[PDB]
């Protein structure tokens, strides 16, 4: 039936999933696990190890460090969508609206799969950098990472695959509800589409466990909020800072959203 | 919004 549809089109997109980010959740926990013969990564919990880890102002170096890996993540991000069955047949200026909306509430979901309560990996999982020493960073570094691992903690309690992150993700990104969309109804006939293949995903994939789907859909509008937050703690660091230089493509997004 | 349009594409 079109339940065959449905299981298709989460292959293909946890097959660009794939291709797209380097590290998977399955890698990624695997590290942090330990179950695995790499070299355990470079912890990271105060100025002295991090000094001695760069080989492989502080507050605002840690932050350019966390800036140039947001713009390879949107870079990541934007190639991913290019392969959502229709999303580059929809009108370019939506395509990047739903991008410009999109790309933080993922940067926060994908986030997730590379920490824990105490730490996120880091350099494609070599560094560990821990929860402790970004908080004591001075304001506003301090509290600019934690509410990601507040987030964090409640999202990985759901226990999500590499598969089912795969369309998730793809269900952010084709949200009709975004400020300035031209052409609504092709953006929402394909999330239509990938919400009844997530809805398939976890039935499949997590037999055990029922609204799944449902607390799902809760967390991606909790997101929104938290991503809202998160705009706005940019734009106070980018006034308050005449140190801080941020990097173009984030003002392109940070620009007028929010 | 260039930077984004030239990823687009
Ligand atoms: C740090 C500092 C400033 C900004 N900003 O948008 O102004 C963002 C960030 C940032 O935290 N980005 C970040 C940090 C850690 C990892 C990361 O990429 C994770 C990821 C990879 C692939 C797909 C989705 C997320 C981004």
């Amino acid at each position: 039936p079109e339940s065959a549809d449905l299981r298709a089109l989460a292959k293909h997109l946890y097959d660009s999933y794939i291709k797209s980010f380097p590290l998977t959740k399955a890698k990624a926990r695997a590290i942090l696990t330990g179950k695995t013969t790499d070299k355990s990564p470079f912890v990271i919990y105060d100025m002295n190890s991090l000094m001695m880890g760069e080989d492989k102002e502080v507050a605002i170096r840690i932050f350019q460090g966390c800036q140039f890996r947001s713009v390879e993540a949107v870079q990541e991000i934007t190639e991913y969508a290019k392969s959502i069955p229709g999303f580059v047949n929809l009108d370019l200026n939506d395509q990047v609206t739903l991008l410009k909306y999109g790309v933080h509430e993922i940067i926060y979901t994908m986030l997730a799969s590379l920490m824990n309560k105490d730490g996120v990996l880091i350099s494609e999982g070599q560094g560990f950098m821990t929860r402790e020493f970004l908080k004591s960073l001075r304001k506003p570094f301090g509290d600019f990472m934690e509410p990601k691992f507040e987030f964090a903690v409640k999202f990985n309690a759901l226990e999500l695959d590499d598969s089912d992150l795969a369309i998730f993700i793809a269900v952010i990104i084709l949200s009709g509800d975004r400020p300035g969309l031209l052409n609504v109804k092709p953006i929402e006939d394909i999330q239509d589409n990938l919400l009844q293949a997530l809805e398939l995903q976890l039935k499949l994939n997590h037999p055990e466990s029922s609204q799944l789907f449902a607390k799902l859909l809760q967390k991606m509008t909790d997101l929104r909020q938290i991503v809202t937050e998160h705009v706005q703690l940019l734009q106070v660091i980018k006034k308050t800072e005449t140190d801080m230089s941020l990097h173009p493509l984030l003002q392109e997004i940070y620009k007028d959203l929010y | 919004h260039k930077i984004l349009h030239r990823l687009l594409q």
